[PDB]
RNA sequence: AGAACUGGCGAUGCGGGAUGAACCGAACGUAGAGUUAAGGUGCCGGAAUACACGCUCAUCAGACCAAAAGGUGUUAGUUCAUCUAGACAGCCGGACGGUGGCCAUGGAAGUCGGAAUCCGCUAAGGAGUGUGUAACAACUCACCGGCCGAAUGAACUA
RNA sequence: AGCGAAACCACAGCCAAGGGACGGGCUUGGCAGAAUCAGCG
RNA sequence: GCAGUCGCGACAUUGCUAUACCGAAGCAGAAUUCGGUAACCCUACUGAU
């Protein structure tokens, strides 16, 4: 109804650290650091005590308070990126072709390829994003697990090679093989 | 616009002055009083609870209601000091009256025990594994030949609420390795105590303990640690 | 259903529109009033399709008795259709038919839920009486299958005349 | 298929690895997946939508009343 | 389609309407100064990209009758309620014994179905809203019990 | 290479739109490049 | 179309009278179906100075 002024609380643990430009947030910590770009949001950034933010928005709309509401989450998650990362662990399983996922830096761009899946001749690979990790998990057969900093870039990752190794038209109840999220959570979780 | 979207209906204010009305009208009538944080008990323990002393008043109700029944202080009091039950009683709202002797009543509630699942913060009674093969329905703590294999129709949520490497071989329940859910004296967490739900496992016990005692005629209130 | 669809099929400037809309709404109505066979010949259509192959023609052996002792296994061994062998009350609901190949001639193996009525049972015996085959009937001699061995001698007996 | 191969295939090996949470998803996007139908879909289809929707929401507060009432 | 009265046309210039005889003003000697009607004041177009209060992203809006109704579009009002004895929501816990009520019956025990919807305890539990297993099993919403914080949900008008 | 008409002619030849009935010279737009021969499409 | 069940009475209601790409249907494969992206004349014409 516009509000005169709203504004949402972001607090910043000892262990990271936090410079706010116009509209860019940079985010440093153990585990890296982060630039992210708001340029689009319009919200107003306000210190406390180093330790706790302000995002306001002034006489802005219900569109514009939603907006807001979003920068509150996407601080929080650098700031949990930051610190203790983000880790996705995706298992693969197949009924009788064995799904062959193998990790080759073709190009140079840390090319992530599938072979053999669904006896398909044709090579289906996603160019692994900068900043994210990939690896094979020990003793749990036919899993890849991807670890980063950037949670925008590690779901998309995962959800590319979700995507490149969807099944050609056949019925879905039969052919199981693919590509599936087994668990996500964080690389040093409590 | 855009606002957000059974034969049982709500009980509310109504019934919450109905139990603060039957509490005013029949406290006078007891000698002890008896306040209990009963956090989680399965219900047929509270009916054996209950049927241990026919005589004894069972109240129950939201924590607010009862402190206003019993006076929330001396202001509004029902009897002299009665309102230090009040002050002093934050848990569940457990309680009864009784004409049963105190000693009694508090030996018999310390004695009371009975299995249970174990619920989280609680130290894991031993260190829990599931076998390295077909999973049953207890766990696998038992033999196969007195347990029964878990079904496939419930796998998905081992594998994902519980997080554990559920999978399915020829519609059996399976993992890879004897997974522990916890180490000897471990806090349990939510997860723990849900999986201990679903094998139907009364992993420890759980004894009721009082609060805090009160007695009528004298008008006094007191204390009775009997963890 | 059958004589119902047979019947739909059969039954088919202002003025004009009037007309048009009268023959459209007939068509609809029909139509609509066809609901209940459609929806019966949907059902029976979603079932029947996938029954099970059996060829009276052929080299036919049925496995007969009371209900699944473990006799499944011998008929997924002697042929590859993989079939329930689970030991509960009631194995299957429907013929199960398995082909496979002796000297050089086909064969195709017919397993039976059960014999005890009930519909499941009723099918076993009109395929048994009705298609020409060779029948093995199983018992127990251990403490499988639940019923007693009276029981079983009985149920064969009464069957005997037509089987 | 054995008469029961579409749920024998089901019962020993299972859907998806993710396919309920597919089908919450999509359960969940179906709610403005409606108004974005509404919204779109003009002409005859557009009409026939609006009318379907018409009669829904009819059917449905005639069901809440009838369950109401059944008390 | 028919009776009937008033105003333009007829016999009619002029201003504006992109343009239209029937739309609004205005009815006419040749000229100058000044003030206007209707219509306009971003350019073609002479005049403020004037001031003040709000609404709308229209994916060929808006400057021009079939449509009652729908939109998790947006923005304001009326009627009910619950509220510091705790507004909606979020997280965890109980969610009962008789009972596996009776029957169709190899099985419908709460969920293939029919009649009923029985009583006891309460803080509350439907002979059960669904998922699902061959039936049991397990989860469960609605009903209640613990942490968070205060206005919220429903039915209508516009 | 020479001689040498007739018919016809208010006036000429780029289109879209509106003109609530007719648009070819009314109106709003795009554009129009002098002059000039040929195959008929 | 008429009639009826629901002071005017909104939807239900009963009587007679091409290819290619997507989600699905019980899509085992193939094939098939449903819903979407929707497939002697003016101006002349053209060659040319």
């Amino acid at each position: 109804m516009k509000y005169i002024q709203t504004e949402q609380q972001i607090e910043v643990p000892e262990g990271v650290t936090v410079s706010i430009k116009s509209r860019i947030v940079k985010v440093v910590g153990p585990r890296g650091t982060l630039t992210k770009n708001l340029k689009h949001i319009d919200v107003t950034f306000t210190k406390v005590n180093n330790q706790l933010i302000k995002v306001a928005v002034h006489n802005g709309g219900r569109k514009h308070v939603a907006a807001l509401r979003t920068v509150k989450s996407l601080v929080d998650n650098m700031i949990t990126g930051v610190t203790k990362g983000y880790k996705y662990k995706m298992r693969y399983v197949y009924a009788h072709f064995p799904i062959n996922v193998n990790i080759v830096e073709k190009d140079g761009a840390k090319f992530i390829e599938v072979r053999n899946f669904l006896g398909d001749k044709k090579i289906r690979n996603v160019p692994v994003r900068d900043g994210v990790t990939i690896e094979f998990s020990t003793n749990v057969k036919d899993e890849i697990v991807l670890s980063g900093n950037s949670v925008e870039d590690v779901s998309q990752n995962a959800a590319d090679l979700q995507q490149i190794c969807r099944v050609r038209n056949k019925d879905i109840r039969k052919f199981l093989d693919g590509i599936y999220v087994s668990h996500k959570g964080f690389i040093t979780e409590d | 616009r855009s606002k957000r979207s059974a034969q049982t209906d709500k009980k509310g204010r109504e019934n919450k002055e109905r139990i603060f009305d039957e509490v005013r009208e029949a406290l006078d009538t007891y000698r002890y009083v008896w306040v209990l944080h009963l956090d989680d008990v399965r219900t047929p323990v509270l009916q054996e609870i209950r049927t241990s002393w026919a005589g004894s008043k069972l109240i129950m109700g939201k924590r607010k209601v009862l402190q206003k029944a019993l006076g929330e202080k001396r202001e509004e009091e029902y009897k002299e000091n009665l309102y230090q039950l009040s002050k002093l009683c934050s848990g569940v709202t457990g309680l009864l009256f009784t004409d049963e002797d105190v000693n009694t009543v508090k030996e018999y509630f310390k004695s009371y025990v009975r299995s249970d699942y174990s619920r989280p913060n609680t130290k894991a009674p031993l260190t829990f594994t599931i076998p390295e093969g077909i999973v049953y329905s207890r766990g696998g703590q038992i033999p196969a030949e007195e347990d029964v294999p878990m079904i496939h129709s419930l796998e998905p949520t081992m594998r994902n609420k519980f997080e554990i490497p559920t999978k399915i071989k020829a519609g059996k329940i399976t993992i890879d390795s004897p997974y522990l859910v916890c180490t000897e004296g471990e806090k349990l967490d939510v997860r723990q105590a849900l999986i201990l739900k679903q094998f139907g496992i009364a992993a420890s016990e759980f004894k009721v303990k009082v609060s805090a005692y009160y007695d009528n005629d004298s008008s006094t209130v007191e204390s009775t640690n009997i963890n | 259903s059958l004589a119902a669809i047979s019947r739909a099929k059969s039954l088919v400037l202002f003025q004009c529109k009037q007309l048009k809309r009268a023959a459209l709404g007939r068509m609809a109505t029909i139509v609509k009033k066809l609901r209940d066979p459609l929806a019966y010949l949907e059902q029976v259509r979603q079932h029947i399709g996938r029954l099970p192959s059996i060829d009276p023609n052929t080299r036919t052996l049925l496995i007969c008795g009371y209900p699944n002792v473990g006799k499944s296994s011998f008929l997924r061994c002697i042929t590859k259709s993989d079939v329930d062998v689970q030991p509960y009350a009631f194995t299957t609901k429907s013929l199960y038919v398995g082909h496979f190949d002796y000297k050089y001639l086909r064969f195709q193996a017919i397993d039976t839920p059960g014999i005890l009525m009930n519909n499941i049972e009723m099918q076993s015996i009109y395929a048994i009486a009705h298609l020409r085959s060779c029948v093995l009937y199983f018992m127990d001699l251990s403490e499988q299958c639940g019923f007693t061995i009276e029981a079983q001698v009985k149920l064969f007996h009464s069957i005997k005349p037509l089987f | 298929p054995q008469n029961d191969y579409i749920e024998r295939h089901i019962k020993q090996h299972g859907k998806r690895l993710d396919h309920e949470e597919r089908k919450r998803k999509r359960e969940a996007r179906e709610s403005h997946k409606i108004s974005e139908r509404a919204q779109k879909l003009t002409g005859w289809k557009g009409k026939q939508f609006a009318k379907k929707r018409y009669a829904e929401k009819v059917s449905m507060r005639k069901k809440i009343k009838a369950h109401e009432q059944s008390k």
